[PDB]
């Protein structure tokens, strides 16, 4: 029993800033396991960022390092992704996921860079 | 350490065991069977028969001597009588040592089984009842905070899993009762038997010394009562040899294949895997309890992770219910200590050492004391027969 | 169960300790210091002085009687000799039982310590080498990990934590070496002493038989050889009384407080926390191994769940290092087995039972055997003196 709500997606211009919020209801955010994924229309779903449960240790892929920061908002039960210095190939459907067994990936938040 | 049958058990077990009709009967230990009982009373009656033959020899020789060297043989009879008392003292002491070793091993098994059962009951009650009460309190205070109620339901589910996997363990209530009954019966029989044999040895030494006293000097009229007491102790010694031989044969038939007998006695009360695990330690194999203990410890670790995170990530949002969250963590770590103790009690070595000690005790010490008591009975019968058949000896005129 | 303080140990410890020149000494077990050896040498010299006084009194009384019912007294002395031989057999059997029990308890403690060391060394080696090799292989084959290398890094971290905790466990190599040396010395000394005392029993029986044979016929050469051997045998009996009394005093005054002595000796060999846990079994208290075993269990559970997640979520993705991931899963299952085999051998129960059994062998049965052996030596000396007293009337009468 768990549900996923993604918010903040929209159409942006190259090099702006935006924050995506992936709401959680059945697993506490950054408390068991957290994960963020993306997928282009024709492509395979790809990892971008992740959070480890307790120590707030975060890692980012090579092509995305130093530009996005993903946070832990325990106050409102939400995970944020802070995207900075956007580039056009960052246009894809974004998701968050977990690998615990409470459930799986939810739905998408469309982010397009022009 | 390992158990193997020593030579004397093999020698005694090979002794024939037949019924009153001389029919061969399965020699496997089974006291419930009437046929095995009749087989051992067959040896009892054989001992009675040779006792009767020996008395017939005494009466015939006495009447032959009366109707129709000597003092050295009388002194020798006294000496072998004293040696018999000494050997019997040693044998009775060894048999008592074996019986007390068996009682101590049974008591150790009782304590280790009662510890397992007490830990099982305490952990089950603690977890289920107290954790559910506390968790209801947290759900009361943590209301309208979703993820916290989900984690609360998660720890409740893990508690249910712990309860199931912990109840899925043997419950040694009837086994504890059987061990207690065996210990009390062994204590009663052993104490009364030791008293009886000590009295017999005292009477043997007394009659030997006081019968030699008459032969020595002073009054000679004692010899009539000395003869009467010697005959009484002679028949008593024959009965003692009968009983000792029967008990030794039964104990040897038990000791040749003790594992099979124990495994086929505890067939319904105890599971087969558990008994085969305790009797034969599975150093190469896998402990049957391993899966349940693994699930127990995995669930406890998950509880500890969730509760520690809750303590660290719920002070600002609520600032309350931490007074019993510390309590639930204390309960969990006490249960962790209980788990360590439980996996230290269900280990094969703990009960296996007690069982091997009981086996060594019974077989080695008890049955060597038994054949030594039989040897005492044999020497006592020999010396008694010689001193009774020493003759009137002019009635010491 | 706790080692209750017995009574004869207290009585034998209550004897004054003087050493060499009337100094009160200490009467607290302290091997390897001058005062204790001086006290033991005092006791030995006391029995030597008693032997010398007995010899001088016997010679002087014999000369006085010569210069100035006896057969019955000689026979009584022979009977006392036989009874002393029997009681010496009992005492030697009890002493050998105690020595073998001590050796067996030390052997079982050695086995448990060797098992603990083998388990800790095996788990640390297996982890630090094979497990690190497997994550090294899996990390490189996993390309552009990101999410995955975090889990792999945490697995490596927590494996480091568990290996550090296991390194924190005491290493018992020196203790098992010392136990092996003590067991070997005990076996060698006990075997030689048992053989020597059996030879002494044989000598006593043989000399008593020769005395009884020579009492029948007044033969001068037989009497002379018999007396020459009897004086020698009585000097050995007195010397045996000396050694046995010294050893009994030492064992008794070690018995009055064994825990403090075994704690004093083990001041650098083993940390005081472990020894105070093993000697007492404070079942209502904590355990020094609780924290390291808890961390081991938590590490193993968490690595289990993480590796299971990676295995069940990576085969659909990569399916290339699957043999490696099954290998680490197998290593983790094996570490679970060794953990369940480890948290039971470090427990208080096994080593405390070993210690109590060793104490009972050395203190209950062992000291009883030594007291019986000293009583045998005293009885043999008395019987030999009584027999010698009949010597002057053995010649010409
Ligand atoms: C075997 O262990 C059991 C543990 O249950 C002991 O039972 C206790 O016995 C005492 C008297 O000795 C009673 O006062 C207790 O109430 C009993 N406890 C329980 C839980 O029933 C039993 O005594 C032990 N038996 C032997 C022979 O050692
Ligand atoms: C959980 O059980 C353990 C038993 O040792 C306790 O662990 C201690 O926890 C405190 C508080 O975090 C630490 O400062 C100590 O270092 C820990 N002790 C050791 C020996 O490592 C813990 O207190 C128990 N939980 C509760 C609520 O009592
Ligand atoms: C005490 O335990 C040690 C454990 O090392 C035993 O040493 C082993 O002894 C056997 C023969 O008994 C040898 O085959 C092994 O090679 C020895 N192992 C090592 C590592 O040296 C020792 O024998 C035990 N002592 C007693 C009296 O049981
Ligand atoms: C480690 O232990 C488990 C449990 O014994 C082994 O088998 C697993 O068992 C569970 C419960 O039946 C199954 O759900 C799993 O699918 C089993 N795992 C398999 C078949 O890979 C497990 O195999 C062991 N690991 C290794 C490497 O042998
Ligand atoms: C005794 O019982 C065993 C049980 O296995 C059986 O095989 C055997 O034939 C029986 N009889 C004898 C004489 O051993
Ligand atoms: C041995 O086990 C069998 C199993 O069927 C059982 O029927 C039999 O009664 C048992 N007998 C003895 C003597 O233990
Ligand atoms: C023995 O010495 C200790 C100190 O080592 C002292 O406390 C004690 O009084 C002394 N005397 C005894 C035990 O008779
Ligand atoms: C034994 O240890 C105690 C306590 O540390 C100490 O006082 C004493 O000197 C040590 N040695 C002896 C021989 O008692």
């Amino acid at each position: 029993q768990v549900q996923l709500v993604e918010s903040g997606g929209g159409l942006v211009q190259a090099g702006g800033s935006l924050r995506l919020s992936c709401t959680a209801s059945g697993f506490p955010v950054a408390f068991a396991q957290m994960k963020w994924y993306r997928q282009a229309p024709g492509k395979e779903r790809e990892w971008v960022a992740a959070i480890w449960s307790m120590g707030n240790e975060t890692t980012y892929a090579d092509s995305v390092k130093g530009r996005f920061t993903i946070s832990r908002d325990n106050a409102k039960n939400t995970v944020y992704l802070q995207m900075n210095s956007l580039k056009p190939e960052d246009t894809a459907v974004y998701y968050c996921a977990v690998e615990v067994g409470y459930g799986y990936h939810g739905q998408g938040t469309q982010v397009t860079v022009s | 350490v390992d158990y193997i049958a020593p030579w004397w058990v093999v020698w005694l077990h090979s002794v024939p065991h037949v019924g009153l009709r001389l029919q061969p009967v399965n020699s496997t230990f089974s006291p419930g069977d009437e046929s095995y009982q009749e087989s051992l009373l067959f040896l009892g009656l054989v001992a009675a028969v040779c006792l009767g033959l020996n008395l017939i020899f005494l009466v015939a020789y006495l009447v032959c001597a009366c109707h129709c060297c000597i003092t050295w043989t009388a002194v020798v009879a006294g000496l072998i009588c004293c040696a018999a008392v000494g050997v019997g003292f040693y044998g009775n002491s060894e048999t008592n040592d074996g019986a007390y070793q068996l009682m101590y091993s049974l008591d150790d098994a009782n304590h280790t089984f009662s510890g397992i059962d007490a830990l099982v009951s305490g952990t089950t009650q603690k977890m289920k009842v107290d954790l559910e009460q506390h968790l209801a309190r947290l759900s009361e205070i943590f209301a309208a905070r979703g993820d916290y109620l989900q984690t609360l339901k998660f720890i409740q589910q893990m508690a249910g899993s712990v309860v199931v996997q912990l109840s899925g363990l043997p419950v040694w209530r009837e086994v504890t009762m059987e061990l207690t009954k065996l210990s009390d019966q062994t204590g009663y029989v052993e104490y009364y038997r030791w008293l009886s044999y000590l009295l017999l040895f005292i009477l043997d030494l007394v009659i030997c010394l006081i019968a030699c006293l008459g032969l020595a000097k002073r009054s000679k009229c004692l010899l009539a009562s000395m003869l009467c007491c010697g005959a009484l102790s002679l028949l008593l010694s024959w009965a003692s040899l009968a009983a000792d031989g029967s008990a030794a044969v039964a104990t040897s038939d038990f000791c040749v294949a003790p594992d099979t007998f124990i495994l086929n006695v505890t067939e319904g009360q105890i599971s087969t895997e558990v008994t085969r695990y305790y009797l034969y330690c599975s150093q190469s194999g896998s402990s049957p309890f391993q899966q349940t203990l693994t699930t127990f410890q995995r669930a406890l670790t998950t509880m500890q992770i969730q509760v520690a995170g809750l303590l660290q990530f719920a002070v600002p949002l609520f600032s309350t219910a931490e007074e019993d969250l510390l309590a639930i963590q204390l309960l969990l770590n006490s249960s962790e200590s209980s788990l360590h103790q439980l996996t230290a009690m269900v280990d094969c070595r703990g009960l296996h050492k007690d069982y091997l000690d009981a086996l060594a005790g019974i077989c080695y010490d008890g049955l060597q004391g038994l054949l030594y008591l039989g040897l005492f009975s044999f020497l006592a019968a020999l010396a008694f027969s010689t001193m009774i058949c020493a003759g009137p000896r002019a009635w010491k005129h």
